[PDB]
């Protein structure tokens, strides 16, 4: 639906009916927007903490540069010196093009995968089914918290769209 | 009185003790053996 | 550089691999007869697949106090017969 | 009154989109 | 003065591999021990007396749903101290009581703590600007609101958090069904802030690789920069003139455009902690009063709000016999929400 | 008598578009909850 | 709809006086030299 | 002893088949035994 | 130009306009608490201390002065329900008027100090810069605040020379103002001992008097000067705002788990009290006490307070509200008018039922009536298809002992489902719902807001905290990098000691 | 407990087998550092 | 500077800026201080949370 | 020319060591029968 409440509606009905949270490319998806959000943080705090001085205290540190100047705002040596000793040297970038590749690809790719999550779940291929997967040695059902994340999809599927189906099977 | 937990609390407050004691002494150990050069 | 050796240098030098050819099997080894033997169950405390639920009890043994928690679970495990 | 102040906060940000484009400040190089 | 705490000073801060710094004495430990608990955990430890549930790769469990779970409820919120007086020095027994929870969630609270001061710590050794430390605030504030906060409002540790992938998934649902969370403006801006920091990512690295200026002969471009150069691998003004003419606007500064890349993943995270604050108390944005007034007395008024709170209703009652065993429910089949012939 | 401390103030117009943006927008997030 | 009538003036001031700030500001910045 | 001997391609490939091997009995034990549903 | 975001780094350099700002937000501050006290005072109902007390009322303030024994008006009422009193001036409109003078006073000061700011006093005296001693300042300080804390305790607290505090018994049913003797021993760290209070200002406000003679007799040592920045008054402002988000984080914790200084009379029961069904297990012992002494049913309820009563009913729980459910408790449930009576469920076998009540966590909760032992009985269906246990087929009745349905039996399903409902929330109680046209749906009460607050708050001053902590010890870098940066200085090998020039 | 023994034993002797292969170098380390 | 009666009075109290005491001072005894105290919060918060039990003190509203 | 033992080389050991014990543990696991 076209509208914000709409979407959550979407979004359990999703959940209910393909289990999209168990399936990995939701999961990339998740690693695409946690991680996009991460490195442009990171990226914003790295650039920040290495402007070259360029403005007194009582001015803003953005008049510090002007469009179009030749020359780079910040230094990446220096935040390359300073991220490469928070973990190490060899996991920080110093090639500000490979930096800015990584930082276009990582959330491009993930939303790829998220895309076609949705786009494969709409061929009803659903999340991973782990639902009295384990078995005790008598053949009791031991609950994982993939069988508690079935009662919550349950609720859901029963409730939905409460007058609309005549017949047990909810198969679209 | 000392209770069980009154108990239980000192052999907590030793343990770190401890644990913080050996630490900072084979800190200060090496740090004396492997020096700086100036 | 930092000073230490370079890993590249490291693990292509026959020394390395002969160190390691036998401490990383013996390790995997080590942790293979922790789950055989048995002794992983033991040591943390967890259920095997005999000893969930009793042989026609049906419910779970859920601790339910705070301080007589530790009395409670062994009460629960004698109660496996 | 409430579907009011919803369509007139909407329409003051669609006017806030035509002065940021047409009204900005415009860039200069140096 | 040289006397042991300089030359001390002189070690923690050598130039080696893995910088380790005073900060190092606090990160190192608390960061080890609360992985490795995680592993063991995952690997070896059940949660059959606090949940009812098999949770170890040694019970069959695979990565998705393995766990160290929350302790039991009757718990409530004590530290759970390995020579505290419910396990007494137990380790097997502190291992079933949830011992290992709390372990994890304080030793990573501490950790954090650590790699906080590590940021402050080399920052000031290297002479740039502590933004970075700034920045990992946003981290720590979910996760003392969500691990922390958020558990010590409610009746125990029970109902925080459990560390594992399904267990996660089921906290997401659990807040669905039972606050409504979907509904609450300081998750609604946690959400642009994450969203609109993953889209400011790539169309900012997007834009740098597809203005570059050609500084090299191959066709591929990665070569053709130096980390020592002093001119902008990227053309500003090109760049400029796209997106003015693509979207209207662009940014014309790169000191800004910098600044706002921190601010904004930063600033929706810190929203979202506040509303789990509010959730710590029920304090929930669930229900509006004026459409619950008027479905009440109109029953062909319905909207996707009304729609969502029946799918509300289902979760809590299918889940919380099995989510919360200690509670006892009871629900016989014909008390159980249902539509028809689901 | 005049005070050394004072200082002129800025605000420049993308900052004017920027904040006026997001109180219009906080504004367009919190009405309905205000309303109830 | 049965609102709550303090909506409107909640809304209205939430909008005017920090908007209000903001044109004081930028008006006093272009009148300088 | 001395760092070089032994070529790098195939200590990646001796190490890459490793993690193959170990990796597809995780997968193989998720039909069998413990957690298999059966 | 200054950026918005900085216009009040004027003040850093000029100690007399910092005096005079520190003198205007105090004013503010003291005008609020005048002006609140004055709302409160003219919307406040007193006719009612038992089903109408301030926390049902919306009131924050009013507990506040209640606590340390401001518990009357000139008008001659008291919260505890006595007439015809003479508080004397400290009543509540004598602590309103108060603060609102104090508002103006500190006014006139900050106009004061705001023109002659250039005062001699803020001058070093060997250099003619602006200069504040901050390390004496802060033993004088310190010192001013032990005396304060232990003339707290010891006079004000203990009664030699005040009127005590809110003390009360276990259930909140007859609290007053009373005097309070410290507790030295081990137990006045029991926090629900108001003794504890007592023995901590005297001994804390001695312990700062020491201190506080420490730091104006002996100067800080050159390293931890160096270190912390003592020269630099933004330092002091990271500091305390590290102290104030602790205390902000103590203070709503013991809001919400309750203490000694948080009564439930003054501001509700706690939401464990509904957890662990406290005042439900007092009411039962009491049931029991009267009915082993031969009383009956009607007798061992009736002889129930309406006040113990309305403890045990979740819409006072405080954690059944909502962010945008505004007002007081009284604008969801209603005024409670009275007690309806304790509702007694029996099947047609006539065995005793009892409803399951609602925990916290749920919106909506179903009815479920078992048997002592746990055992399903009967309930309201949702499919009725396949209902067994449908009050219909059952035939439960409710019967009321205690309260105004005294005696009274119910057997009519739609009448007895209608009590059920309300058996989930705990005692059942009538309330006038058309006066404030109260909504029906709970709102939290005076602890909720509170704590709700001074969480938020005290999690925001951490950042407040990061961010002043940061730029004092990073000043030199507030404008950027030395355009100079050696490569060397930040590549690796070249220092054996990161940043240390020394060590090439 | 000989399931301990059992698990520690092929840790001890690829613990031992190292020190026997690096104790000539680990000497001249430790004497270098002196 | 404009001088007032009450500066006058007050001046020594705002004269020792910058006045150190050498090298450490009384930092170790400070930080015996800051241990004691950190014991003691310690023993408080276990106490509230009941992981620290003692004879008569009933951590309870039954306690008054 | 390099020595051999360095903080690098605790801090490789501390999570390849136990590691390697794991993987084992969880390689045993999957022939458990119920
Ligand atoms: C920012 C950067 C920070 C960086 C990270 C720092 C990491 C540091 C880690 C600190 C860990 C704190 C642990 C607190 C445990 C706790 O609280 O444990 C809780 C205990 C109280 O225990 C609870 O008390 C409850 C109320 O009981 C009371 O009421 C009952 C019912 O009537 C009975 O009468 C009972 O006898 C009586 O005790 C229930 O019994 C619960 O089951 C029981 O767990 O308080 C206590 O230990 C102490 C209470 C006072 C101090 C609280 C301040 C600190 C926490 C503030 C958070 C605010 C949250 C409020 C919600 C929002
Ligand atoms: C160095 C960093 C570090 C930090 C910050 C922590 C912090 C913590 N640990 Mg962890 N731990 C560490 C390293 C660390 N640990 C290491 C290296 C190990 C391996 C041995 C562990 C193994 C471990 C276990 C098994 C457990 C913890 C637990 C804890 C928690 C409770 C600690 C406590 O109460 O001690 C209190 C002790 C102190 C504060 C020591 C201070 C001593 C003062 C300053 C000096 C005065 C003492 C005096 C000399 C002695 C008087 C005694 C006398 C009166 C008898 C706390 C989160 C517990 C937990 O997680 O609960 C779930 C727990 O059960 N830790
Ligand atoms: C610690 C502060 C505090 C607390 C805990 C209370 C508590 C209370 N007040 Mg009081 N009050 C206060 C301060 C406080 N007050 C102040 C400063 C004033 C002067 C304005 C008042 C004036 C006042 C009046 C006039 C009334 C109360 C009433 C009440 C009661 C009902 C509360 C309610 O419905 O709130 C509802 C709370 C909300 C709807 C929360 C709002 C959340 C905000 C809007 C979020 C803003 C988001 C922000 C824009 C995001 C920025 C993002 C950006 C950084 C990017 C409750 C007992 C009422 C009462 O019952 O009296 C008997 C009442 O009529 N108060
Ligand atoms: C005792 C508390 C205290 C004091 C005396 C100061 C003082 C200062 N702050 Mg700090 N700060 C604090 C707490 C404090 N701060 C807290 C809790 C935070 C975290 C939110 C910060 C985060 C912070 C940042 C990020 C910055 C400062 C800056 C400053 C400096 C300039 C401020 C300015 O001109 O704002 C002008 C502000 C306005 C003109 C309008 C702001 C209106 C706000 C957002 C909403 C209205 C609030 C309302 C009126 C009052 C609510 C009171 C509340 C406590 C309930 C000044 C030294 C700035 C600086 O370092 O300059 C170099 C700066 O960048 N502060
Ligand atoms: C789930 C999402 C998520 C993860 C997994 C994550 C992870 C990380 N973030 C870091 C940094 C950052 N994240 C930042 C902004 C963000 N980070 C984001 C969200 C995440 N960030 C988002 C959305 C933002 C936008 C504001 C910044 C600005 C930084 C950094 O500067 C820092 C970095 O260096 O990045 C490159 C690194 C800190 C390393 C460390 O603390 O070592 C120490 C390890 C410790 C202290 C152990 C912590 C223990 C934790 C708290 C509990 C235990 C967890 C278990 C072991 C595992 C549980 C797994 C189950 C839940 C499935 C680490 C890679
Ligand atoms: C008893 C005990 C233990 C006592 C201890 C006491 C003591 C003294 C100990 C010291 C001894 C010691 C060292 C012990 C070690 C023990 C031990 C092993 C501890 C380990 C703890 C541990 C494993 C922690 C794990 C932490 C962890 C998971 C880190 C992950 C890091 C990671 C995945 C990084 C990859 C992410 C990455 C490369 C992101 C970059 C993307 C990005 C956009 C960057 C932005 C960016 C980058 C640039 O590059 C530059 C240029 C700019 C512009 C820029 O935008
Ligand atoms: C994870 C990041 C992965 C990035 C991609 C992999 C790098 C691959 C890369 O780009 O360069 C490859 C790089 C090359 O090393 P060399 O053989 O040249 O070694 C030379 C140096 O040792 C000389 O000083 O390999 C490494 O640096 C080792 C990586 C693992 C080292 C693990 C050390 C132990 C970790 C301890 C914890 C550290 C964190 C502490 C703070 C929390
Ligand atoms: C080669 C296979 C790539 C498949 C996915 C595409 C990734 C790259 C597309 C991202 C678009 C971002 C916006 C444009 C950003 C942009 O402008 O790109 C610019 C960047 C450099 O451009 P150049 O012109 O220098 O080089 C590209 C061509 O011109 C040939 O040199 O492009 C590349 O680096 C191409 C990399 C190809 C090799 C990458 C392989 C990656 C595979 C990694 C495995 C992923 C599996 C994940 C499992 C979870
Ligand atoms: C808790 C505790 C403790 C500790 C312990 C520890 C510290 C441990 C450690 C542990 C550890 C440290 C472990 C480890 C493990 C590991 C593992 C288990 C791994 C695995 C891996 C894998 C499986 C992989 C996979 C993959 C990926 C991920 C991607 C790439 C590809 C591949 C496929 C390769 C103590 C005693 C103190 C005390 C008591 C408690
Ligand atoms: C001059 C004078 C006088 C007078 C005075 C007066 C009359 C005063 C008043 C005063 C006042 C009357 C004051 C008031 C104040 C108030 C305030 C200061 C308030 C504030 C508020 C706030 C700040 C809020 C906020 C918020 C909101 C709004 C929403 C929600 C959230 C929050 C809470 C944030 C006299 C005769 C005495 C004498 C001398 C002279
Ligand atoms: C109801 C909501 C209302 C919110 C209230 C908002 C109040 C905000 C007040 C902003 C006041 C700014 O204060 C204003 O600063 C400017 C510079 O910035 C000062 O201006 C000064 O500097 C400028 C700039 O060189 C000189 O040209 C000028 O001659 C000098 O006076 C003004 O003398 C002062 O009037
Ligand atoms: C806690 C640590 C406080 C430092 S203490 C300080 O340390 C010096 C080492 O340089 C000694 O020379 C000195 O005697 C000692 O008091
Ligand atoms: C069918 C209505 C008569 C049966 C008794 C109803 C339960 S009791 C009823 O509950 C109301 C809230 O719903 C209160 O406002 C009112 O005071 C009270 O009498
Ligand atoms: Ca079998
Ligand atoms: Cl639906
Ligand atoms: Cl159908
Ligand atoms: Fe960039
Ligand atoms: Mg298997």
């Amino acid at each position: 639906p076209l509208g914000i409440s709409g979407t959550f509606n979407f979004m359990i009905v999703f959940q209910a009916e393909h289990n999209i949270l168990m399936h990995p490319f939701h999961q990339l998806g998740v690693a695409g927007v946690f991680g996009g959000a991460l490195f442009c943080a990171m990226h914003g705090s790295l650039v920040t903490s290495s402007l070259i001085r360029e403005t007194t205290e009582t001015e803003s540190a953005n008049y510090g540069y002007k469009f179009g100047q030749e020359e780079e705002t910040y230094n990446i040596v220096a935040a390359h010196g300073y991220f490469g000793r928070l973990i190490f040297q060899y996991a920080s970038f110093n090639n500000s093009r490979s930096l800015h590749f990584f930082l276009a690809a990582w959330p491009v790719v993930g939303v790829w995968f998220a895309a076609l999550g949705i786009s494969t779940m709409a061929f009803n291929l659903n999340g991973f089914n782990f639902n009295h997967s384990v078995i005790d040695a008598k053949g009791n059902v031991i609950n994982t918290w993939a069988d508690i994340i079935n009662r919550a999809n349950l609720g859901m599927e029963v409730m939905h769209e409460r007058n609309a189906h005549n017949f047990p099977l909810d198969l679209a | 009185t000392i209770t069980p937990s009154l108990k239980g609390f000192f052999i907590g407050l030793l343990s770190g003790a401890v644990v913080l004691g050996l630490t900072f002494a084979v800190l200060i150990a090496i740090s004396q053996i492997d020096k700086v050069q100036r | 550089t930092t000073g230490e050796r370079p890993f590249s240098d490291i693990i292509t030098s026959v020394r390395y691999w002969v160190i390691h050819s036998i401490t990383i099997p013996a390790l995997f080894i080590a942790g293979w007869l922790f789950v055989s033997t048995g002794l992983a169950y033991d040591v943390f405390g967890t259920p095997r697949p005999d000893s969930y639920y009793a042989q026609e009890q049906r419910s779970i043994p859920l601790v339910t106090d705070r301080f007589e928690a530790k009395q409670q679970v062994e009460t629960f495990l004698e109660q496996l017969k | 009154m409430e579907t009011i102040t919803y369509v007139f906060i909407f329409a003051c940000i669609i006017a806030l989109f035509f002065f940021a484009i047409f009204f900005r400040e415009p860039p200069r190089i140096t | 003065e040289r006397g042991w705490f300089d030359i001390l000073d002189d070690w923690l801060k050598r130039d080696r591999f893995v910088f380790v710094g005073w900060s190092g004495i606090l990160l190192f430990p608390c960061a080890y021990l609360a992985l490795g608990g995680w592993l063991t955990g995952t690997t070896f430890v059940t949660s059959w007396y606090t949940h009812g549930l098999a949770s170890s790769y040694l019970e069959g469990c695979n990565f998705l749903t393995v766990a160290v779970s929350t302790p039991a409820n009757s718990m409530g919120h004590s530290l759970l101290l390995l020579w505290g007086p419910e396990a007494q020095g137990d380790f097997t027994r502190w291992c079933q009581l949830g011992g290992l929870w709390t372990f994890i969630a304080l030793h990573g609270a501490f950790g954090l703590i650590g790699f906080m001061l590590r940021q402050f710590e080399i920052a000031r050794l290297v002479g740039v600007r502590p933004y970075n430390a700034i920045a990992f605030s946003a981290p720590i504030a979910v996760f003392v609101s969500v691990f922390l906060i958020y558990p010590l409002g409610q009746s125990s540790w029970f109902f925080a958090p459990s560390f594992g992938v399904a267990a996660i998934f089921r906290f997401l649902l659990f807040f669905q069904g039972f606050h409504n969370w979907t509904l609450n403006p300081f998750h609604m801006m946690g959400v642009a802030g994450v969203l609109g920091g993953a889209l400011l990512c790539a169309i900012h690295g997007a834009t740098v690789e597809n203005t570059l200026f050609q500084d090299g002969e191959g066709a591929s471009t990665f070569r053709a920069f130096n980390p020592t150069q002093a001119e902008e691998t990227y053309s500003m003004v090109t760049a400029n003139r796209f997106w003015s003419q693509i979207f209207g606007i662009a940014f014309s500064n790169k000191r800004w455009l910098h600044f706002f890349m921190l601010f904004v993943p930063v600033t929706g995270l810190w929203m979202s902690a506040i509303g789990v604050v509010g959730l710590a108390l029920n304090l929930r944005s669930y229900d509006f009063i004026s459409q619950e007034i008027r479905a009440a007395e109109d029953p062909e008024f319905e909207t996707f709000y009304t729609k969502n709170l029946l799918l509300n209703e289902g979760i809590r009652a299918w889940m919380a016999p099995q989510d919360q065993p200690h509670e006892n429910f009871v629900f016989p089949e014909e008390v159980l929400p249902r539509g028809n012939a689901l | 008598e005049p005070n050394p401390n004072r200082q002129p103030v800025e605000l420049n117009r993308t900052s004017l578009y920027l904040g006026l943006l997001l109180i219009l927008v906080l504004a367009l997030l919190f009405s309905s909850y205000f309303f109830n | 709809m049965e609102v709550n009538q303090l909506g409107l003036i909640a809304t209205a001031l939430f909008v005017l006086v920090p908007s209000v700030f903001l044109i004081i500001l930028y008006v006093q910045t272009e009148s300088q030299q | 002893s001395e760092g070089g001997r032994i070529p790098l391609w195939i200590v990646a490939t001796v190490a890459g088949m490793g993690v193959i091997v170990i990796v597809g009995l995780f997968f193989y034990g998720a039909y069998a035994g413990l957690g298999s549903s059966l | 130009g200054l950026p918005w975001y900085r216009v009040h780094t004027v003040l850093i350099n000029d100690p007399g306009r910092l005096i005079a700002a520190h003198l205007m937000h105090t004013a503010l501050v003291a005008g609020w608490a005048g002006s609140m006290a004055l709302y409160e005072l003219a919307t406040f109902d007193p006719s009612d201390p038992v089903l109408n007390p301030m926390w049902r009322q919306g009131m924050f303030v009013l507990p506040f002065m209640a606590r340390l024994g401001v518990t009357g008006s000139w008008s001659g009422w008291s919260i505890t329900g006595e007439t015809g009193i003479d508080p004397g001036f400290w009543s509540f409109e004598g602590v309103a008027l108060a603060h609102i003078v104090l508002s103006g006073l500190l006014f006139l000061a900050a106009c004061w100090h705001w023109v002659y700011w250039d005062l001699e006093l803020f001058r070093d005296p060997r250099t003619g810069e602006p200069a504040l001693d901050l390390p004496k300042m802060f033993g004088i300080h310190l010192f001013l605040a032990g005396l304060l804390c232990f003339g707290f305790g010891a006079f004000h607290l203990t009664g030699l020379f005040g009127p005590g505090m809110w003390v009360s018994d276990p259930y909140g049913l007859t609290g007053s103002v009373q005097p309070v003797a410290p507790e030295w021993g081990p137990d006045g760290f029991n926090p629900y001992n108001p003794g504890g209070v007592v023995a901590h200002h005297i001994a804390a406000g001695i312990v700062g008097i020491i201190a506080g003679l420490f730091h104006i007799l002996v100067r800080p040592p050159q390293r931890l000067y160096k270190a912390l920045r003592m020269g630099n008054i933004e330092t002091v402002l990271s500091s305390s705002i590290a102290a104030v988000f602790f205390a902000a984080f103590v203070v709503a914790g013991t809001m919400w788990y309750g203490s000694a200084t948080t009564p439930i009379e003054l501001f509700g029961p706690t939401r464990y009290q509904w957890d662990s069904s406290y005042f439900q297990q007092e009411i039962n012992r009491r049931v029991q006490a009267s009915l082993a002494s031969g009383a009956t049913l009607e007798e061992a309820w009736s002889a129930i307070p309406e006040k113990l009563a309305f403890y045990d009913y979740i819409g006072n729980n405080p954690a059944k509200g909502g962010l945008f459910r505004t007002g007081p408790m009284n604008k969801g449930d209603g005024i409670a008018q009275a007690w309806k009576g304790h509702a007694v469920f029996r099947n047609k076998e006539g065995e005793e039922l009892f409803v399951r009540r609602m925990p916290a966590f749920f919106e909506s909760f179903p009815v479920i009536l078992t048997d002592k032992n746990g055992v399903v009985k009967a309930d309201i269906p949702f499919r009725r298809a396949e209902s067994k246990y449908s009050f219909e087929q059952q035939g439960v009745t409710v019967s009321f002992y205690g309260g105004e349905l005294n005696g009274q039996t119910f057997t009519d399903p739609p009448t007895v489902k209608s009590y059920a409902r309300k058996a989930i929330f705990g005692e059942i109680f009538e309330f006038d719902t058309e006066t404030l046209n109260s909504d029906g749906i709970f709102r939290t009460s005076p602890r909720g807001w509170f704590t709700f607050a001074h969480a938020v708050f005290a999690l925001l001053f951490f950042f407040g905290h990061i961010w002043h902590g940061a730029r004092t010890l990073f000043r030199d870098v507030f404008s950027g990098i030395d355009p100079e940066l050696s490569p060397e200085q930040v590549e690796w090998g070249f220092y054996q000691k990161v940043g240390d020039v020394t060590t090439r | 407990d000989w399931r301990v023994l059992v698990v520690l034993l092929p840790v001890l002797l690829a613990a031992g087998w190292a020190v026997r292969n690096i104790l000539p170098y680990a000497v001249k380390q430790v004497q270098k550092l002196l | 500077a404009r001088r007032t009666w009450l500066g006058d009075i007050l001046r020594p109290l705002n004269s020792e800026y910058g006045k150190v005491a050498p090298g450490w001072g009384t930092t170790p005894l400070m930080a015996v201080f800051m241990g004691l105290f950190l014991v003691f919060l310690l023993i408080i918060l276990e106490i509230y949370n009941s992981t620290l039990i003692l004879d008569g003190v009933n951590v309870s509203w039954k306690a008054l | 020319s390099y020595p051999i033992f360095t903080v690098r080389w605790v801090a490789v050991h501390t999570l390849a060591v136990p590691t390697i014990f794991f993987l084992g543990a969880i390689a045993a696991m999957q022939f458990i029968q119920r």
